[PDB]
């Protein structure tokens, strides 16, 4: 009885510890991802965001010369 | 007047405005002056008198930019034009310090409204004097200076309410603290509301099952009631509220738990250890920790019992606990005195028997027309040397329908939970009670009685033979069955059938140092060959055949073997 | 740019600046001024925001002596709050309130790292979630009253107890076990105790591996009450860079609350019950909150409190005890008898002390030894004395077992061994949870009670009763 | 068969709550990549905002001063 019960324990905390070791790879791995997928999407979106900030101002308010100043200034800033 | 313009602006443009703000307003002429301050990009913002007029960029710019966080769609459909002005009503402050400003202007500001400063703290309109308005910070305020600007928002103070905060931990404004993302509610309610009228009530009578069986026993409580519990530091009263908390899990109960005043490290515990018995599926938090400003402590339990209402008007059971009742009344008493008003008995003011039945008045048991929910209330005060002469101790005690004391001599000693029932009185009685329990505990009460008046001499044996040492005994076995460890609660018939046993003289051959040991091993036997009592009760509501249970007794002592 | 003194009212100054350009509050104020003639004397001050009052003026707190002071001195914004050195220059000295050297050792460089005093407290989501047990090496008090990670502890105790032979003896041995530092601040007692202090941390040589910060009686009500601050922020440096585990002695928690009170009144508020600033508990929780188990490290304190007169219903003992989590009494009555160190074992307390969180078997190991000594002290003294004197059975073996558990709780110190040979010991919780239990088991009976006294495991003890002759 | 019975349900409710974990963690995941995605937003419309400053600050103001005079005439009229 009281066997029993501490070999359930022992069982349980092991597969609690694998199931967690088992979320802290995928975690890892997951963030891992993320940063590589938000480097690219920052430098994609960035150059988006310039023409998208280009033509906002416009909005507000020839293509190239515009896309080419904000890159420019994107540069400068960074 | 004053007009903030990134480029000094030409005469006949300061001209124009100044006609048009005279014709639109109804002034006899304005004399317009105009600054070149370079913040803003080729635009002007105007301000008559404490109204702001803004069309300038880095305004309705940023009234874009601060949306929409599709976007070329927004940029192309909305964000290109100016969302129309941005129209505000300010003032300007003149004193800052403790947690508190004064400011000149919000001319159509409300008592109770919020208010937004510049560098993006909230605070709430308290004093509308004559020619200033007293404000309280609702967070860090050494940001804040004198002749900073602050704005209205237009609304009464009010809380996010829905089904999304079940399982989750907010601060009194109803932001997460527990870092697992947004809160997606889609109501509101304004933390000051009124109460539920005279002729929309009904009488209590369905019970609220704590597992505790000294307080399931001589001081039920029932659902719609508003129980005080009373006592020292260092007598266990957060150990009551989590076990009563726990043993809510198939009883269709919606549980808030108010924490004002505490360690965050004990809020972190208790949350905890809620989450391991799997009883944050039911259950809100909500925290104003030591550190908080003085104005959050005294707002947390408006907003949890604002919250508790919402599930109250639809047909639920709503049960609130507030940690500390002291810490909230000395927090107001603080707010109060830097405000200036005048003083009363222990520097408190003079509505401070207001704040608290008007909190405790809002927990009722709603009549069939209104839909038949109902709204539980344990609040907490703690005593300072066991004196309950003080002010706030005798405000909520009149208050309540009825108190637990809780003992620090017994808590020493080991006794667990320290309940007094010498002390401890409820005025329901036994309509929040079932039939077994009423059939049971009153020889009980009476052996309880009768024991407590002869515990202090038992040193002096050789009393008289009839009916001292028979009392003696039959008072510790009492005493004993009354004990109880943390967490596990007990089911209602187990309760029932065990107090049974001990009031009808089945326990009087088991030695005192054994009914402990005697009571486990009974709720073991039950749940194998006593498995139709206990459905009888539980379907019935109603002690089973008085044979039936003299027979399942008499037939479990053969086999308990004595020690 | 630089204001002037309007008023001079005590320890409290008015500076008037000019327009938008006020100090925020908490910022830090220089005078800096050399006599023109044989009318004036020369000042250097140090001042700290307290309040806006509106047209351009501040009310600030000065932290010396304001003697000297004339209207319309000229007032200099530092542009931040007092900022103290942090790190490892500053074990094994001695600093003031404003962090400098009060021995006569050198001067902090310039180019250092400084941190401010004024911070906010660490959040929901970064505290520990689980209750942690921290190793001290004593065995009365991992047995009756263990001790908490990021807990407070609150000890009692005065003069004839030796408190400082206890704080020795934890600095000691946490610094050998966890790799950790100490920080002491003295907050408005008498110096005596403070010089009695030093010379004894350098004689031990625990003076390496603690710092020590000194606001005492002899100063302005200001200083007094921004110095265990000093003492909070050099603590913790080592928690959030180092990932230590710290420990924080305060003098006295009490003079701190005390000096805001005699403020309070000079800066214009209306008073609370018993003369007490309005905010109170605030002060006391903003102090308190920023001293926990993070997920990096902690800082666990150590403070000794002092009761006015005894009343534990003065609102100043009554906030502070909120935040305890332990108790620790030292009675003279067992230091007379020479039990070392002099803990009272039914009068401390310690909310650790559950089967949740130490365990079942050292709950109830000292669950059983605190019945039999409460038994000891009910029966010893209305029986046996005043010749009502009797030897019933199974109360011969009640004080045998109880006298032999009563010395084993005494131990031997490292710091101790300057006036006595015996090296000291460590004893870890499992070995004297063991040694507790066989006695209680009456395997040890045999001996005499000589055996059990200044000894560390309780294997050893035998050993000593082998050289005693029996 | 008590203990055995006993074993099954802890080893069940261990099981469960490792399901429940791996759930958190993915909506951990979930919550960290709304957060991401906001980040990138917000970097997005900083770098639009000193973009469309430098814009406006090159274009010329002579009809930009009759424009906003106009809308601010507008503005008047409306409130
Ligand atoms: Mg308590």
């Amino acid at each position: 009885i009281e066997n029993a019960r501490k070999l359930a324990e022992e069982q349980k905390e092991q597969i609690v510890a694998s199931a967690r070791a088992e979320a802290e790879r995928v975690k890892e791995t997951a963030k891992k991802e993320i940063e590589r997928e938000k480097e690219q999407a920052m430098a994609a979106l960035r150059e988006q965001v310039a023409s998208l900030s280009v033509l906002i101002a416009s909005k507000v308010i020839x293509x190239x010369x515009x896309x080419x100043x904000x890159x420019x200034x994107x540069x400068x800033x960074x | 007047a004053v007009a903030y313009s990134a480029r000094p602006l030409t005469d006949e443009e300061l001209r124009a405005l100044s006609d048009v703000f005279a014709q639109k307003v109804g002034k006899q002429t304005l004399e317009i002056e105009n600054i070149i301050d370079p913040e803003l990009i080729g635009g002007v913002r105007l301000r008559i008198g404490n109204r702001i007029y803004d069309g300038s960029v880095s305004g309705q710019l940023e009234r874009i930019r601060r949306q929409l966080i599709i976007s070329a769609l927004i940029k192309q459909q909305i964000e290109n034009y100016e969302s129309q002005i941005q129209v505000s009503d300010v003032g300007t402050v003149i004193q800052v310090g403790d947690g508190i400003a004064r400011a000149h202007g919000l001319d159509n500001v409300m008592s109770g409204e919020l208010v937004e400063f510049a560098n993006g703290v909230m605070g709430m309109a308290l004093n509308l004097e004559e020619n200033n308005v007293g404000i309280v910070i609702l967070g860090p305020y050494t940001g804040i200076k004198e002749g900073d600007e602050v704005r209205r928002t237009g609304r009464i103070m009010e809380v996010p309410v829905g089904e999304a905060l079940i399982g989750r931990v907010v601060n009194p404004l109803g932001q997460p603290v527990d870092g697992l993302g947004p809160v997606e509610t889609t109501e509101t309610r304004p933390i000051e509301s009124p109460a539920p009228g005279v002729m929309d009530r009904r009488s209590v009578h369905e019970p609220l099952q704590t597992g505790i069986k000294a307080i399931d026993a001589l001081v039920p409580i029932g659902r719609g009631q508003r129980e005080l519990i009373i006592g020292d530091r260092q007598t266990g009263k957060t150990s009551v509220a989590i076990d009563t908390i726990i043993n809510q899990k198939d009883q269709n109960m919606i549980s808030i738990y108010v924490a004002i005043g505490q360690k965050e490290s004990t809020v972190r515990t208790v949350v905890e250890t809620l989450r391991k018995h799997g009883a944050l599926d039911y259950t809100i938090v909500v925290t104003a920790s030591a550190s908080q400003p003085a104005p959050l402590l005294f707002l947390a339990p408006y907003a949890g019992v604002a919250m508790g209402e919402y599930f109250m008007y639809k047909g639920k059971h709503v049960l609130v606990v507030y940690d500390d009742l002291s810490k909230q009344a000395a927090a107001y008493r603080e707010l109060s005195l830097l405000l200036r008003r005048p003083p009363g008995r222990e520097a408190y003011p003079g509505d401070i028997f207001y704040l608290h039945s008007r909190l405790l008045e809002r927990a009722a048991k709603l009549s069939d027309a209104k839909g038949g929910g109902s709204l539980t209330a344990l609040p907490f005060v703690e005593t300072q040397a066991g004196d309950i002469s003080a002010y706030i101790p005798t405000n909520v005690i009149s208050i309540t329908d009825g108190q637990i004391f809780l003992q620090s001599d017994l808590f020493f000693s080991g006794v667990r939970p320290a309940i007094n029932a010498g002390l401890s009185v409820s005025r329901v009685g036994g309509a929040a009670q079932i039939k077994a329990m009423k059939k049971v505990a009153g020889t009980l009460r009476l052996d309880l009685a009768a024991y407590r008046e002869l515990e202090a001499f038992a040193q002096f044996g050789s009393d008289l033979d009839k009916a001292t040492q028979a009392k003696l005994a039959r008072g510790a076995r009492t005493v004993e069955v009354l004990k109880q460890d943390l967490h596990q609660p007990i089911p209602v018939e187990k309760q029932v059938l065990i107090i049974y046993a001990l009031t009808r003289g089945f326990l009087d051959d088991i030695p005192v140092e054994d009914v402990r040991r005697f009571e486990k091993e009974f709720y073991l036997f039950l749940d194998q060959n006593g498995q139709h009592l206990l459905e009888h009760i539980r379907t019935t509501k109603d002690l089973p055949n008085e044979d039936d249970l003299n027979k399942a007794i008499e037939a479990f002592k053969k086999t308990f073997v004595v020690s | 740019t630089r204001g002037r003194v309007i008023q001079v009212m005590g320890p409290v100054v008015d500076v008037k600046f000019e327009n938008g350009h006020l100090p925020a509050i908490y910022n830090a104020l220089k005078i800096q001024h050399k006599a023109r003639n044989e009318n004036e004397v020369d000042i250097d001050l140090t001042l700290e925001v307290a309040l806006h009052l509106g047209d351009d003026t501040v009310r600030t707190i000065a932290m010396a002596s304001t003697d000297g002071l004339i209207r319309g001195m000229e007032v200099i914004d530092t542009g931040a709050p007092i900022s103290v050195p942090v790190g490892e220059v500053t074990l094994g000295r001695v600093f003031n309130v404003l962090g400098e050297p009060i021995d006569l050792e050198g001067d902090i460089p310039a180019d250092a790292r400084r941190d401010p005093i004024h911070r906010p407290a660490p959040k929901f989501e970064e505290l520990a979630t689980e209750v942690e047990i921290l190793e001290t090496g004593i065995k009365v008090v991992d047995l009756l009253a263990p001790y908490i990670k990021g807990g407070k502890i609150g000890l009692f105790g005065g003069a004839g107890v030796g408190k400082t032979v206890l704080i020795q003896e934890l600095i000691h041995n946490i610094a050998q076990e966890h790799g950790g530092i100490s920080v002491f601040a003295g907050v408005g007692e008498r110096t005596r105790e403070g010089n009695d202090l030093y010379h004894e941390m350098k004689d031990s040589g625990v003076i390496s591996k603690t710092a020590m910060v000194f606001g005492q009686m002899n100063e302005p009500p200001g200083a007094r009450m921004r110095v265990a601050l000093t003492g909070l922020t050099m603590a913790e440096y080592f928690r959030d860079e180092q990932g230590q585990d710290v420990l924080l002695f305060i003098d006295n928690i009490f003079r701190f609350t005390q000096a805001g009170s005699e403020v309070s009144a000079l800066l214009g508020r209306m008073p609370s019950a018993v003369g007490y600033q309005p905010t109170l508990a605030t002060e006391m929780g903003q102090l308190q909150e920023r001293i926990t188990s993070t997920a990096k490290g902690s800082i666990t304190s150590i403070q000794a409190i002092y009761v006015p007169a005894d009343d534990y219903t003065d609102p100043a003992p009554a906030t502070t005890f909120s935040h305890l989590d332990a108790t620790t009494n030292l009675e003279r009555k067992l230091a007379e008898m020479g039990i070392y160190p002099a803990v009272d074992p039914l009068a401390s307390t310690s909310r650790a002390l559950a089967p949740e969180i130490v365990g079942e078997e050292h709950y109830q190991v000292a669950r059983k030894v605190q019945q039999t000594l409460q038994r000891y002290k009910e029966l010893q003294d209305i029986i046996a004395i005043l010749g009502m004197d009797e030897l019933s059975d199974e109360d011969k073996l009640v004080v045998h077992r109880a006298r032999r558990i009563q010395f084993f709780l005494s131990q031997n110190f490292h710091v101790a061994e300057q006036f006595t040979g015996q090296p000291g010991s460590y004893v870890p919780v499992k070995e004297t949870v063991r040694g507790f239990k066989e006695i209680l088991e009456g395997k040890y009976d045999h001996l005499p009670e000589d055996a059990f006294r200044l000894v560390g495991r309780i294997e050893e003890v035998v050993e000593k009763a082998k050289a005693m002759g029996v």
